Protein backbone atom coordinates (compact mmCIF):
# COMPACT_ATOMS: atom_id res chain seq x y z
CA UNK A 1 0.00 0.00 0.00
CA UNK A 2 1.86 2.63 -1.31
CA UNK A 3 0.47 6.74 -0.21
CA UNK A 4 1.53 10.13 -1.54
CA UNK A 5 1.50 12.59 1.39
CA UNK A 6 0.05 16.23 0.25
CA UNK A 7 1.70 19.49 0.82
CA UNK A 8 1.60 19.91 4.56
CA UNK A 9 2.29 16.40 5.67
CA UNK A 10 5.46 15.91 2.98
CA UNK A 11 6.23 18.73 4.76
CA UNK A 12 6.28 17.50 8.02
CA UNK A 13 8.08 13.80 7.16
CA UNK A 14 10.80 16.00 5.01
CA UNK A 15 11.72 17.91 8.25
CA UNK A 16 12.62 14.67 10.33
CA UNK A 17 14.80 13.27 7.65
CA UNK A 18 12.60 11.72 5.03
CA UNK A 19 13.56 12.40 1.55
CA UNK A 20 10.82 10.82 -1.12
CA UNK A 21 7.47 11.44 -2.30
CA UNK A 22 6.28 8.05 -2.11
CA UNK A 23 5.81 6.10 0.96
CA UNK A 24 4.60 2.65 2.51
CA UNK A 25 2.33 4.06 5.52
CA UNK A 26 4.71 2.21 7.97
CA UNK A 27 6.82 4.93 6.56
CA UNK A 28 4.72 7.90 7.64
CA UNK A 29 4.45 6.17 11.52
CA UNK A 30 7.56 5.80 11.60
CA UNK A 31 8.63 9.94 10.60
CA UNK A 32 5.78 11.05 12.51
CA UNK A 33 6.69 9.59 15.50
CA UNK A 34 10.18 10.13 15.19
CA UNK A 35 8.75 14.64 14.25
CA UNK A 36 6.17 14.07 17.85
CA UNK A 37 9.50 12.56 19.49
CA UNK A 38 12.04 14.95 18.39
CA UNK A 39 9.71 17.96 19.06
CA UNK A 40 8.73 16.45 22.58
CA UNK A 41 5.10 17.06 21.53
CA UNK A 42 3.85 14.04 23.70
CA UNK A 43 2.89 15.18 27.95
CA UNK A 44 5.46 13.92 29.97
CA UNK A 45 3.22 12.25 32.52
CA UNK A 46 0.67 10.41 30.32
CA UNK A 47 3.27 10.07 26.93
CA UNK A 48 0.24 8.55 24.78
CA UNK A 49 -1.16 11.93 24.97
CA UNK A 50 0.39 14.30 22.39
CA UNK A 51 -0.08 18.79 22.27
CA UNK A 52 -0.52 19.86 18.69
CA UNK A 53 -2.61 22.75 19.61
CA UNK A 54 0.64 25.62 18.32
CA UNK A 55 2.36 23.16 15.64
CA UNK A 56 2.10 21.87 12.00
CA UNK A 57 0.66 19.09 13.25
CA UNK A 58 -2.26 20.27 14.40
CA UNK A 59 -2.91 21.75 11.04
CA UNK A 60 -3.04 17.98 10.06
CA UNK A 61 -5.24 16.45 12.61
CA UNK A 62 -6.95 19.06 12.50
CA UNK A 63 -7.54 19.09 16.73
CA UNK A 64 -5.40 20.29 19.42
CA UNK A 65 -4.52 16.62 20.93
CA UNK A 66 -4.65 13.07 20.63
CA UNK A 67 -3.85 9.56 22.07
CA UNK A 68 -1.29 7.45 20.20
CA UNK A 69 -3.78 5.01 21.74
CA UNK A 70 -6.56 6.19 19.15
CA UNK A 71 -5.18 4.11 15.98
CA UNK A 72 -7.87 4.90 13.51
CA UNK A 73 -7.76 8.05 14.43
CA UNK A 74 -4.17 8.16 13.52
CA UNK A 75 -4.80 6.47 9.86
CA UNK A 76 -7.44 8.53 9.13
CA UNK A 77 -5.32 11.67 9.73
CA UNK A 78 -2.77 10.52 7.02
CA UNK A 79 -5.77 9.40 4.82
CA UNK A 80 -6.99 12.77 4.75
CA UNK A 81 -3.55 14.14 4.03
CA UNK A 82 -3.00 11.80 1.03
CA UNK A 83 -3.04 12.31 -2.87
CA UNK B 1 4.90 3.48 29.46
CA UNK B 2 6.85 5.78 27.37
CA UNK B 3 5.96 7.52 24.19
CA UNK B 4 8.16 5.53 21.72
CA UNK B 5 6.44 2.41 23.51
CA UNK B 6 2.69 3.70 22.48
CA UNK B 7 4.35 4.68 18.75
CA UNK B 8 6.42 1.41 18.29
CA UNK B 9 2.91 -0.38 18.58
CA UNK B 10 1.76 1.32 15.23
CA UNK B 11 4.93 0.07 13.71
CA UNK B 12 3.70 -4.02 14.73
Amino acid sequence: TLVRPKPLLLKLLKSVGAQKDTYTMKEVLFYLGQYIMTKRLYDEKQQHIVYCSNDLLGDLFGVPSFSVKEHRKIYTMIYRNLV
Amino acid sequence: ETFEHWWSQLLS
